[PDB]
């Protein structure tokens, strides 16, 4: 009657009795649940609408530019992606909404450049394609930043790089923010050379123009392709050669496909059109002597989550509010991991930081999620869990909804700064892949403790409700009002409203995305899918 | 299905197996199919049913011509003259209509053949695909948007067809059995065979073969000058 | 080609590199592009980028455009980078920028050519000055030419503890 | 009518249309 | 050497029915031999701890030497540094030196009723400060799992403890 | 037996008979030696007669490309005339 079973029986049990299964059914009849669902639905609809208007174009100027692009026999950038990748395969486009409301007077769609992870011949590659319909493809500062971010991801994951080049060059209006610095246009060539030295293949396909500095992109690649009609490569353009020597030459006879493919030797493959260029790119990828898999083990015997992700938004409260309600992050975890199974690490110690083990399509992952205010115990627990995962080469997944640490004389005397430092050190010095998602708010040093942008996660995504700031909007308003003794009592509400509006504007997901502070905004219901793709991208890492 | 059926006896005699290549100008006859009943009308109905079930992919045939001859009123009336083929040439050579449902199903089957175990995912977008067929020499193009839930939407002129693929099964005869829900209310299963040149679908409506738009033979041709 | 070969030679010997930049771009023209000047500039850039010896660069003159990239600019990870007070750094020279922008801009009227050239020249002079670069951490400070040797020595000593 | 196919179609094509296939028939006469 | 989730592991379990689980010199020697085998074969170690501690009658042959009770903790630390997982499940008592076994492990489990961890036992604390405390309120599962943080998994009984041990083994990212 | 258990034996034989390779080979011992296209030889040696040429228009006397022998990827460098600076 006592100790009759065996633990393996509980390990292999139906979901009702399996003890490591999270049970968080949706309270669909609760009015707060419906309000949260409506808010999340509106946010996701807005996100999809913005992505769609970027893809299809909105203004008449976009239509004219696309008509000019098509009339030249060119494919659109997303069409080039579709016809370069394997026909039925996922594509992880990273910074979809970059450049949104970033430069006044310019609709810098996608930041003038499309970056993503695709699958060519079964191999994951990083694709960087210039959009010639955005100011002629000229590089904005955000364009350079996005190109560098794509190169960084590709180098740290050993993903071969494919550059579909169609760009006028750096824009001279903002040359101060584009040409001279470490993280500027020359860093592209620095990264390209260093990746080539490390055995990571660099492929360039010149679908359009590349002038001055951009001309280094085809020349510094291992293999390059140039299209006959539209492909031109030269360090000095026809205006420059005319202003220098007084000679008039067309771009075709200056740096066309014939001169660079028959005499110069800069390019290696002659493409008749865009389709032939993409075919030649696929042929180049096919001949990379990269093994299919280091270990042929599959391990794809996984079970989908037991709860529908579509109701995740029901559990997500309004982040922008005078008093922000709390929720259990496990209800989110139950809708993202295999079979809703989750082995919690220290269930009774942290109590505000949930650490545990889970699986995404059979891939084991350590999950660290915020569940309230960070304490010394929670920071110690997070550091210990990160060390434990690092010693086992288990990838880490951070779910950030953080509003700083606990304040007070007792907590500082207990060494909360030291424990937060331990957590930060553990996160910083680990070598396992790290993926972070901002599901709630990321404010202040807590962000630093939860693998923020500065701590080199492989990928970082934000939900449409997420807010990132040095401090919370209400906290900023209260602290600034209290500190500013110059402010009169008659001018308190206006000051608080102004600072709250500023923090809401600069903390929104779109504000962060336009500045390449994250790797895109994703819907909660897609979160699991995104994670899986990201994890797969890290499988080729050394 | 050959043998003694419910009401008729079917016997097929052929000199070719699957995978054989029939060479032109040498024994053009592919097969001979005989149906025995109790009356001429029953035999004709059995022959129609058997011909409807004879699925040949890879070689053009006269199955549609035989169906037209069998369904011709003059043939079903009784004995006909020798010039009957020359008499109803316009009627017997009538083109076979291809409804948009067949085009959508063929495109979906082709896409499923292309897909392996990879998941269709583009963040905040529907994956876009295109399949080109030749219909009477006309290069028809089917644009399909596919979601992560294996739900395709194919676009035609003022028309949209939604096909939800419930499951697929690879038959041993290099074919695939696909269970689909067309629009949101028409559930059925069919068999599909995809080559590099045509897509064949065995729908409840019948059997259809749609030829893919042929590839150019001068793709990327650079003969040192033009 | 000579610069790339020399950089390779120094890299094979673990000899630190010192770049003295006064560059106004490459040679333009149909013949030079046909000869593969972009390929040779790429060879130089690759040699500079992929070497592991310590590199110190000093802008003594002007650093303009891709030539800057070929001469171990800020983006190519030199250990230290200093500018002389007369140095100018820009995507292109001020006169070159003025001429090219005037020639390209067909909207500009003949009556408004000199003012446009003066404005762009003033903007490039302002944004290319040594102080403009220094205030933005584009270099590691501005040094007098007569102190240059001393500075280099200190920098070299700082690299002696490198692995 | 323009850019109708996908490059994988040319990659998986019969020997007549596959573009990376060398065609050097013997001039036996 | 057992098989958990298809992986071979080294299991070391104290027998509380032999003098209350106290460590004889042979007990220390056998524990060290198991640790040596596990370390040289890279077998993860599972310690099912139920022991009063070193027996004071033969403390000369148990406490002070290279191959003595402290070598257990030395081996445990060195194996943990080499990536060999150390798992402790406190099915019973661990007093004084034995208390290092749960604390020096990568992951530890303590059973509610019978699990107690403390460096100084109730007799020692009473002889020192004159205070009377039960073992449960001194080093029970609640204090070490909710406040102290020494243990990571709270087990309701022996069966739950073994289940949690299997769950820990399942999440070792060993190919 | 093998460091990597992957087989990769899904290859296609050459599309042209090797037995006629000698038809393309001229008389090497002669007063004036005729030239031939080495690709005709390559088409009779590699899998499926497939060959991805590296710089088809630059060397023009040194044919460099990728091919496969029974599924094994191999880079082929073949002479097709006098060596020049570009070919080298
Ligand atoms: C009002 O909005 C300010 C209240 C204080 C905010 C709290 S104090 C504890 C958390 N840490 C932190 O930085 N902010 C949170
Ligand atoms: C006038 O200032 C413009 C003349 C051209 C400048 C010359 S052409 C050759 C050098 N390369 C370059 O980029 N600028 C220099």
């Amino acid at each position: 009657e006592v100790y009759l079973f065996h633990p393996a029986q509980y390990e292999s049990a139906p979901a009702t009795t399996r003890p490591n299964v999270l049970h968080y059914p949706a309270e669909s009849t609760n009015p707060e649940f419906k309000a949260n669902t409506e808010r999340m639905k509106a946010l996701t609809a807005e996100l999809r609408r913005r992505v769609q208007v970027i893809v299809d174009g909105d203004s008449e100027a976009d239509k004219r530019a696309r008509d000019r692009h098509i009339s030249r026999g060119k494919l659109l950038v997303h069409q080039r992606i579709e016809k370069l990748v394997d026909p039925m395969s996922p594509f992880l486009e990273l910074s979809q909404l970059a450049g949104g409301d970033l430069y006044p007077g310019e609709a810098c769609h996608r930041g003038g450049i499309l970056t993503g992870i695709g699958v060519v011949h079964g191999m994951r590659v990083m694709i960087v394609a210039n959009d010639a319909t955005v100011k002629g493809g000229t590089y904005y500062p955000i364009t350079v930043k996005k190109h560098l971010r794509a190169q960084r991801i590709a180098e740290e994951n050993r993903l071969p790089c494919i550059y579909l080049v169609d760009s006028g060059g750096a824009n001279l209006g903002m040359q101060g923010d584009v040409f001279p610095d470490e993280q500027h246009f020359g860093r592209i060539f620095f990264n390209q050379a260093n990746m080539s030295a490390k055995g990571i293949a660099q492929i360039a396909t010149v679908m359009g123009s590349c002038t001055a500095g951009g001309a280094y992109v085809p020349a510094m690649s291992d293999e390059s392709i140039i299209v006959k009609g539209n492909g031109t490569i030269f360090l000095g353009g026809p205006p420059l050669v005319f202003a220098a020597t007084g000679e008039e030459v067309t771009p075709e006879e200056l740096g066309g496909a014939d001169v660079h493919c028959r005499a110069s030797g800069v390019t290696d493959y002659f493409a008749t059109d865009d389709l032939h260029a993409l075919y030649l790119t696929r042929r180049i990828v096919a001949n990379l002597n990269r093994n299919d898999c280091e270990r042929p083990c599959r391990g794809r015997e996984f079970t989908p989550p037991l709860y529908d992700p579509s109701e995740i938004g029901g559990f997500i409260p309004d982040m922008g509010a005078d008093v922000v309600k709390g929720f259990d992050v496990r209800a989110v975890i139950a809708r993202l991991v295999d079979g809703s199974e989750f082995d919690e690490f220290k269930k009774l110690y942290g109590d505000t930081l949930v650490c545990g083990f889970a699986r995404f399509e059979g891939m084991l992952v350590g999950i660290v999620a915020n569940n309230g205010i960070l304490y010394s115990e929670s920071a110690l627990k997070g550091a210990h869990f990160v060390e434990l995962c690092s010693h086992r080469n288990i990838p880490l997944l951070f779910l950030q909804n953080i509003t700083g640490f606990m304040v007070g004389k007792t907590y500082e005397e207990g060494g909360i700064a030291k424990n937060g430092a331990k957590l930060v050190t553990a996160v910083s010095t680990t070598h396992v892949p790290k993926i972070t998602i901002i599901i709630g708010g990321s404010y202040g040093a807590g962000n630093y403790g939860m693998c923020g942008r500065a701590f080199g996660p492989r990928f970082l995504f934000m939900w449409p409700n997420a807010r990132i700031s040095v401090m919370g909007g209400n906290q900023a308003a209260t602290v600034l009002a209290l500190t500013n003794s110059k402010l009169r009592e008659n001018e308190v509400q206006d000051f608080k409203a102004k600072v709250r509006s500023k923090y809401e504007y600069e903390g929104s997901c779109y504000y962060s995305t336009a500045r390449l502070w994250d790797d895109g905004v994703i819907a909660p219901e897609d979160t699991r899918a995104v994670v899986v793709q990201a994890l797969l991208s890290t499988l080729s890492a050394p | 299905p050959q043998g003694n059926r419910g009401t008729v006896k079917v016997r097929l005699d052929t000199g070719f197996r699957a995978g054989d290549d029939v060479l032109v100008h040498y024994d053009p006859m592919i097969a001979k199919l005989v149906v025995w009943g109790d009356n001429r009308a029953t035999a004709l109905e059995g022959l129609r049913t058997a011909l409807a079930s004879y699925h040949i992919v890879g070689v053009e045939t006269n199955i549609d011509f035989l169906q037209c001859c069998l369904s011709n009123p003059g043939f079903v009336e009784g004995g006909v003259t020798t010039r009957f083929i020359e008499d109803n040439s316009v009627n017997l050579l009538q083109p076979r209509e291809i409804p948009n449902n067949v085009l959508a199903l063929a495109a979906v089957s082709y896409l499923c053949s292309q897909r392996g175990t990879s998941t269709l995912f583009w963040p905040n977008r529907q994956i876009s695909q295109g399949v080109c067929f030749t219909v009477g020499g006309n290069p028809v193009v089917v644009r399909v948007t596919v979601s992560t839930k294996m739900c395709f939407t194919c676009d035609f002129d003022s028309s949209s067809v939604t096909v939800y693929v419930e499951s697929t099964t690879n038959m041993p005869d290099s074919s695939t059995f696909i269970r689909v829900t067309v629009d949101g209310e028409t559930r059925f299963g069919f068999t599909s065979f995809v080559t590099d040149s045509e897509v064949a679908v065995a729908l409840p409506q019948g059997f259809y073969t749609l030829a893919l738009q042929p590839l150019a033979t001068d793709f990327g041709s650079t003969s040192a000058q033009a």
